[PDB]
């Protein structure tokens, strides 16, 4: 007659590192760690993500011809940016404050479109001939940004000073943009705004601003050896803009009524596809499907995701070492 | 082991013991069995339970990375958060990996202790009326039949009801 | 006969918790968490802080007519900006630089106000009816602020080139503030004036600034569509400053030696009562008064305090399960 | 617990026992009473002390956020302070409270294997002069006053000075 | 310490055992002299060794503070970088001050049941063929020779063997 | 007939400390920190720092005339600077973009320096009279960055339209500096520039820049009321640079191909001795000979150096408490 006292052991191959010993197998345990990904974009909270395709973030907002498609409002849990999309700045020139630019509409969740300053707001001058064939659209060569008018004289006339004001009475505020041309010589500068020191000038409550031109020849850039200055801005909401120039404006025609997400803002650079499917965890390599504490895909996300971490696994123990006999 | 138990004076484990982690095996003329001890493992996995479950809320923060973007004269700045980035990853990483192999280590311990002290429970009850094999084995000096075992297993074990015919056995 | 080994048990009901287990009752236990305060502020290191009451911190060193109270001399451990103060830049305008000015005063104890151009510094101007109904005082509809000059022309005659030049031969460094005029119109501007290309420059050692008028109409702030740009700048000891103008300049009037601290700075924005008491630690929404180790309060503050965690409780045991009988 | 003594072995705790953490009850002629174990008690006090300083210390720095401001176009800087401040604050938490939960569990089993150190040491002086009851307790085979008693307590007692009286009696 | 042995009930560490951490030394007709027990001294040196290169693995990342300078009107972003350096500095040296702490403290438990637990295993083979002294040593109640020493050292000790004539010599 | 269990004791002094207990003496221990330097640089992977010796990173990279023995091509594993270098600046004003250009050259490993524009480049002015008592050689009184070119109108005739290109057909970007000079007064200019308004524009793909004179009197540095200007840039590999400038331009002259390292950048200011020595770790206060995972010695290295922290000491037991019997 006897009786032991003893331990569990079962046919468990796994294994875990302690302090003290490395590939300690043991009868049970849990890996904290998740390695593995869906290759794809999801919805997040039932929202779908905008593709801007074959259009950079500047030629979407600042509507160049050829980004169309993405034209007008757009409501997005996130933003996916194509690698290679060509349609960005056509009309050469720097779009100053780019990044702050960026950062400002990823933190949005829609935008509005809306004409703030129709071309009737511009009296003395002529807001038809303003296309480039450094713009072309899909069908005509030679075109221009969606949201901005390029003004130029009336023939032989000379440029008057122009005037224009809108007052954001709405509840949210606008994203708006606009420029200034430098022409190559004094020649196009004569030829479109005709002759006298240029200015545009514009403020509000809260922003001044003043810009002259600045001719020069730059090296060629999509045919073109001049350049535009864009600027952009937020009026707030109950405030007013002036705008008022003598000549080489390039004027705000439509802007957007932005809307700010209370969530975290994201905009992915990938060439991964958008699928229909749902995800609470979307990395910008793929979505995560996990219960696990840890992840090593990813430390770039939007929605709910486990903690980025560079270890390749994290296995706690929570059974004991493992003595099957024999 | 930290306790000698586990791969210890108890040399391996019970595959025959499917329904816990810790246990006996007992032979009498109704024949011999695995039996775990329902309080012990019980204990130990609330224990182990919340160990983890700790461990899952402790690391429930995030620290979250940037899309922003820095342009050319913007080196100093865009290479701040990049350091500051790679710091935190890197702080995480060590909290992790440090965390798992020291509580791996303790966690181990634990199981060892929990069956150093079974092993203990019952070499209290049955004092003198067995004999100690040395191997987490006892050998009764009297007849113990299956209420006997699982008043030992129960921790209600009778020792003078068996003294006077163990006493007589041993000598 | 009998001795048995035991250990101590007691009345404490006081629990901690462990990794293996929550809610255990011990005998023992230290709390290393704060999370007490007294709603106020005090003084720190037997110096009071500075109250800016009901104006900000622009319309203190600007020197906002209504900020009169504040004018001149301020020792401080640390200041109290209030959130719903009126008094601020009262003429419309923005003032450069602005949150560095901040973090700036912020690292100071004391400025000394001192006159560093008297207004004979300017020779062929008038520097008598620079006021404006904008920046009113308590007394009268139209003051400005007493840090600067607004300069015009005298009557009819042309504005000149005005000069004026400070050597900073004292040991610390000089705050000190200056502007430029923008009218709404050329009819203000030559009314005020005079005809001609205006311009401000300025200069010292390290420092170069230059800028002219840009002439447009902004919506109305406080009765004016015309603006100011508000300029600050620090005179290091040794260095000095070139002012050269011929029109629309605000001058430098009076300024303030600079005391910089040792000692952390702050500047607290709060509607927090300022009391007459001591404390160690002060943090923006309150005082701390412990011995502990950690504290939920704030993390802003300034003095010796404790280390800021989100934790509601931080309990070390000390002593043991507590297990009585019965 | 891991050393199987506190809620082990010895079911409870005493009340009784007001003036040390470890200690013994003894029952003679001249009647029975608590004492604290001083040698043992202190020791663990200072052990304890160390390192609820030795935390304290360790824990004596603060990171410092600040009051500083960012402009409109100063959404990346300002972001970059935030996420950096939130960062350490998380760091900060769980280091603290992750090392709570630890020395908590460790600090019990301290006193755990202490209690069982101490019956440890009274079961090797006492040898088969005494009885084990199994719960702490030993009945003496011999008349033990209160020299004899305060000798146990002291780890000078006299195996051999008692050892014929208690082999007859046991006997 | 925790487990009793080491400054404990072996008040005291030998000198004349060079040759490893734990071990023994024996008395009898040929003499008497030290050895170390080879098995449970290599395993702990393996052990010690995994936890030394374990804590410098894990501590294999550096933050970089940079060289970077910041102008007059930098101050925020240049006051950041210094909070931010600062931080991780703290962190750093928290994390492997608090880590040396603990870990020394563990290292030597370790030690001190390596010790316990060599003792345990050598009571359990002589059983009442040799008297437990309570200072770690054991009297034997049989001749014991150097193959009979080496036999209780290596774990082959044959206890039926010197029964019968430390049962004479006991009674 | 005896055998007794025991550990190892033996002479060591060393301690450690626990959690529970200080100053615990052990058999055997290991020191992980380092707290030894050799105060000295030393080359890093076989390649010898840059001593930068009197002359300043901005004295260097701009040419200034007592800066020869640094001129032309440079290899460098790290930057040295003196911090009493003298030679710098010559010519008052102010370098823009200064920090950001520090981090920038921080970042490469060799300039190789070539001439960009050719003083033939620009036609109808002055490219020998560039000269100033301001910036000594170390032979003659009046000399100029040997990078740049001050340009000056030819005898009594007008100051014209001058251009130049650069286009850089190469595989490596390069560093390039220019200036706008501004004289103390409008005699000067004249003299110099002759009258009318002037301006220096310059362009390529990615970049766009306008400066006109500003005339003003600053106090007098190293003889010099009148300032410069200075700017630098990078023209990417297959950018061209175009320059455009009717007067006040401090031309382009040498530039430097830059090669940017993959490894880390540092500049360490220092005054400590570079002598013929290898290293794999060197800090700012000196070189790491050690096999230690931390170090106490400076947070600011280049190489493979471990961890620093601000211990004195880190040591852990390996061995067990020394209990020597007697
Ligand atoms: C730990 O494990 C032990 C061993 O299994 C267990 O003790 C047994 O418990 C069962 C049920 O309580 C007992 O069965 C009853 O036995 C009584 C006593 O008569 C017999 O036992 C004695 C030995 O004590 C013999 O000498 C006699 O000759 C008898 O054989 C018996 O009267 C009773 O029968 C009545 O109740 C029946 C209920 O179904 C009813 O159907 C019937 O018609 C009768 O009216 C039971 O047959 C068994 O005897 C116990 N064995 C021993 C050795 O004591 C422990 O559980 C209980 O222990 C007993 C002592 C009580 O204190 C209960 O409160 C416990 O629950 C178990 N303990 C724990 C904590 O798990
Ligand atoms: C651990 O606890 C034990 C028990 O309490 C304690 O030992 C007792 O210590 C006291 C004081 O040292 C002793 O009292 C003295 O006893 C001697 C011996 O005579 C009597 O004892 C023997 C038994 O050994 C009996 O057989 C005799 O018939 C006697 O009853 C006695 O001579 C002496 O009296 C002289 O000294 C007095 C000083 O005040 C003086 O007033 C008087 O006129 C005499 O000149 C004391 O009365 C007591 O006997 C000890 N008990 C035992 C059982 O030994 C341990 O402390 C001491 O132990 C003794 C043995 C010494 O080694 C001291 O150095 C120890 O300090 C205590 N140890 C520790 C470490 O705490
Ligand atoms: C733990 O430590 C023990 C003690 O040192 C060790 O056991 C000894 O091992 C050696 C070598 O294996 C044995 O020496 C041989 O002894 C045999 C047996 O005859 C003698 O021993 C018995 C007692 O068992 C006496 O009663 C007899 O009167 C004899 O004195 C002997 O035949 C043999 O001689 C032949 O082999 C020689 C090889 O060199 C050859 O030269 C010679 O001409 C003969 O052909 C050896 O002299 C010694 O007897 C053992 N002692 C005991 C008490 O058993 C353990 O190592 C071994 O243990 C034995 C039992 C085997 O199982 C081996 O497999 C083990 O390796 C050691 N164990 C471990 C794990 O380290
Ligand atoms: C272990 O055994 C179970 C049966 O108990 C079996 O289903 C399983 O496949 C086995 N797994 C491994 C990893 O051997
Ligand atoms: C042990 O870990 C090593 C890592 O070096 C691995 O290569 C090996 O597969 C593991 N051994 C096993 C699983 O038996
Ligand atoms: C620059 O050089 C390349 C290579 O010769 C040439 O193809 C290109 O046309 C040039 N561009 C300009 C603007 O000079
Ligand atoms: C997901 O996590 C739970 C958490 O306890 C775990 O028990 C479960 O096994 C996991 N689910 C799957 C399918 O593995
Ligand atoms: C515990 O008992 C003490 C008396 O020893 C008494 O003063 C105290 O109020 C009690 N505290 C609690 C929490 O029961
Ligand atoms: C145990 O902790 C829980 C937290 O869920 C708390 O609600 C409860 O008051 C505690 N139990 C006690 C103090 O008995
Ligand atoms: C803007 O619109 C509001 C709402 O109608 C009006 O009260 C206010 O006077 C307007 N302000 C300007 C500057 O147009
Ligand atoms: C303040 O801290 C000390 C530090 O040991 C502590 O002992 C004391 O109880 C505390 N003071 C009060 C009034 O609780
Ligand atoms: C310790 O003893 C050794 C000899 O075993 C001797 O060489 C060494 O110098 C001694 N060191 C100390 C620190 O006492
Ligand atoms: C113990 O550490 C203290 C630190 O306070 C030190 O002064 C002393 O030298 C140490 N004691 C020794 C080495 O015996
Ligand atoms: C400034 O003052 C000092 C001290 O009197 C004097 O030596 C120096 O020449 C002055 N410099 C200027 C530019 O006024
Ligand atoms: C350098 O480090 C190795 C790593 O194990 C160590 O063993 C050795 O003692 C060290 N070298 C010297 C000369 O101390």
């Amino acid at each position: 007659d006897k009786i032991c006292i003893g331990y569990h052991a079962n046919n468990s191959t796994t294994q875990v590192d302690t302090l003290l010993e490395k590939n300690v197998t043991v009868t049970h345990s849990v890996e904290l760690l998740e390695n593995q990904k869906e290759k794809r974009f999801c919805k997040i909270m039932n929202k779908a993500p905008l593709d801007l395709k074959d259009c950079t973030i500047e030629g979407w907002i600042l509507g160049n011809p050829k980004c169309d498609l993405l034209l007008g409002d757009q409501s997005w849990s996130y933003i996916v940016e194509r690698p290679n999309a060509q349609n960005g700045i056509c009309y050469p020139g720097v779009l100053n404050e780019l990044e702050e630019l960026k950062a400002f509409i990823g933190s949005g969740e829609r935008v509005e479109r809306f004409e703030m300053f129709p071309k009737s707001t511009w009296a003395g001058v002529d807001t038809s001939r303003g296309v480039t064939n450094a713009c072309p659209s899909y069908t005509i060569d030679s075109s221009f940004y969606r949201n901005l008018v390029w003004i130029v004289k009336t023939d032989s006339a000379t440029y008057p000073v122009i005037k224009g004001t809108y007052n954001n009475t709405g509840t949210q505020p606008i994203l708006y943009f606009w420029g200034v041309h430098h022409p190559l010589d004094t020649t196009v500068q004569d030829n479109l705004y005709g002759s006298g020191d240029k200015y545009v000038r514009m403020g509000t409550e809260s922003m001044n601003f003043a810009k002259s031109p600045e001719i020069a020849a730059r090296p060629a850039v999509n045919g073109q050896r001049s350049r535009i200055d864009y600027y952009w801005s937020v009026l707030r909401p109950g405030e007013t803009l002036n705008v008022e120039s003598n000549g080489n404006l390039i004027a705000p025609w439509y802007a957007y009524k932005f809307v700010s997400t209370n969530k975290k803002g994201a905009v992915f650079k990938s060439d991964l596809p958008i699928e229909n499917c749902d995800a609470t965890c979307q990395t910008i390599t793929g979505v995560l499907r996990t219960n696990k504490t840890f992840q090593n895909v990813s430390p770039l996300w939007i929605g709910e995701c486990p903690k980025y971490v560079k270890s390749e696994s994290l296995r706690l123990a929570t059974g004991l070492r493992n003595v099957p006999q024999i | 082991g930290i306790f000698g138990a586990i791969a210890g004076f108890i040399e391996g484990g019970w595959t025959g013991m499917i329904d816990g982690w810790y246990g006996y095996h007992h032979e009498n003329s109704q024949g011999s069995g695995y039996a775990a001890d329902r309080e012990s493992t019980q204990k130990a996995i609330d224990g182990i339970t919340n160990k983890v479950n700790s461990i899952i809320n402790k690391m429930n923060t995030q620290f979250e990375a940037v899309d922003h973007e820095f342009s050319n004269l913007e080196r100093r700045i865009g290479n701040l958060n990049k350091r500051m980035e790679d710091g935190f990853l890197d702080v995480w990483t060590y909290n992790a990996e440090l965390l798992v192999l020291l509580e791996n280590e303790r966690t181990l311990d634990l199981h060892d202790a929990n069956v150093k002290n079974l092993y203990e429970k019952v070499k209290s009850q049955l004092r003198d009326n067995a004999n100690d094999l040395g191997n987490g084995c006892f050998e009764f000096w009297h007849k113990c039949d299956n209420e006997c075992m699982e008043s030992v297993k129960n921790g209600t074990y009778d020792y003078p009801k068996y003294q006077k015919e163990s006493k007589l056995n041993r000598q």
